């Protein structure tokens, strides 16, 4: 599982 | 001599008093960069000599920070 | 989700006028300069922006033909706000699903595709470059040197964060929040709609966002009605909407939507820039949900200023002729 950056998303619930 | 805004002022002293209060495990200094110390001694000192910008003169619709 | 979101779209009480509608011509450097980029703006027509976008009946399989059946996105479940993975395939074929066969509302926001073939059919404003600090502060040959068009950090030699492809079905929602690390945005309507409720960053709205995301309640209390004033606007086919930095904000997807747009930092809000990053810092958000080498890019912008101004260079001297060799070009 490469690692990633600059993902959009909200905190979870 | 050059006009910055005062956006671009009040910006550059909160970048240069954050980086220069990190730890150095949370700094991040890039690989480009030779002298971090002496480039934060370089910004107060142009910090200073700016200050006096004219607001209406800074409002030249170009960047100052142009690649060639 | 313990609110409802139906009430949400039907109230007025969302009623604060913050969007500044807008020409393209009149979206320039000398306005930048003027009021810091402070206000939403919203263009009703490309029209002066410099925007370029592709055939208006482009669809979710031509872009998946573009980026590639078997890479791996990012999707939000909607019900959960949490995020998994499929392949762009795999997107593609529930998006093609009717929608009442559709079992799960899925959203996808995060599909970064510079470098692929579809990253020359968009292009961002021009102002937009102008600013920019990834096009305009990080060292050339570093930009240019990528190859990859996920957004895997380890092959990352940039901030890979300036134009991304966002596909949503009805009925999509996404809960309140800040972009990260400050960053500004633009997002086209290419097709379909969406609606955004807008919060201003006011100190006293900003320590309420942070204390409803520390809370873990944010299912259960819907931010907007938290908050002295809140606006709720419609964007339409063909607007193109930028919304400053620190903005909270929630969206909701009225009709099946193909959205492009970016993120960026750039140099006349960087205390706001510099507040979120910090709020990330104490909420624990993961590295993966923040923009790639924020402090590296900000050295690599005290730099850039000293430069130009004064020409005394902090760089090395190898990425001092990596710079030169550019110049020759
Ligand atoms: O369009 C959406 O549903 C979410 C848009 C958004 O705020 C984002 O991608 O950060
Ligand atoms: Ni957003």
């Amino acid at each position: 599982a490469p690692a990633t950056g600059g993902v959009k998303k909200p905190h979870r619930y | 001599q050059v006009h910055l805004t005062h956006f671009e002022l009040e910006g550059l002293r909160c970048l240069v008093d954050k980086l220069e209060s990190l730890p150095l495990h949370k700094k991040c200094v890039p690989t480009g960069i030779e002298d971090e110390d002496a480039l934060i001694a370089d910004v107060k000192i142009l910090l200073e000599e700016l200050a006096s910008s004219d607001p209406k003169l800074a409002l030249t619709g170009v960047p100052i920070v142009q690649w060639p | 989700r313990t609110f409802d979101l139906e009430e949400k779209l039907q109230t007025n009480k969302y009623n604060a006028n913050f969007v500044t509608f807008m020409e393209g011509k009149d979206f320039n450097v000398e306005y930048i300069q003027r009021g810091g980029l402070r206000d939403p703006l919203i263009f009703k027509n490309s029209d002066g922006l410099g925007i370029k976008m592709p055939d208006p009946d482009f669809t979710v399989n031509d872009v998946k033909m573009c980026v590639g059946s078997r890479r791996m996105v990012d999707v939000m479940d909607v019900n959960t706000q949490k995020g998994i993975e499929m392949t762009m395939a795999q997107w593609t074929r529930y998006y093609e699903t009717p929608e009442e066969e559709r079992e799960k509302l899925y959203n996808v926001i995060s599909l970064e595709f510079s470098h692929t073939r579809l990253e020359n059919m968009v292009q961002r404003p021009s102002t937009v470059d102008f600013i920019d600090w990834v096009d305009n502060m990080w060292p050339r040959h570093l930009k240019e040197s990528q190859t990859e068009s996920t957004n895997a950090i380890l092959e990352m030699q940039y901030p890979k964060v300036q134009k991304y492809c966002l596909m949503s079905v009805r009925g999509c929602y996404t809960d309140f929040h800040v972009d990260f690390g400050g960053t500004s945005v633009w997002y086209h309507i290419h097709q379909g709609g969406k609606v955004f409720w807008l919060i201003p960053p006011t100190a006293h709205n900003l320590e309420l966002y942070e204390n409803w995301l520390l809370s873990g309640k944010q299912g259960d209390i819907f931010l907007g009605d938290r908050v002295s004033d809140c606006q709720r606007i419609e964007l339409k086919q063909g607007y193109t909407f930028v919304i400053p930095s620190g903005w909270i904000h929630a969206v909701y997807t009225p009709t099946d939507t193909l959205v492009f747009g970016g993120n960026f930092l750039h140099s006349f809000n960087i205390p706001m820039q510099l507040k979120i990053y910090s709020i990330e810092d104490r909420t624990r958000v993961p590295n993966k949900f923040r923009y790639p080498f924020y402090y590296e890019m900000c050295w690599y912008v005290l730099e850039r200023y000293v430069y130009c101004i004064t020409n005394r260079s902090h760089l090395t001297k190898d990425f001092q002729k990596e710079s030169l060799s550019m110049d020759m070009e």
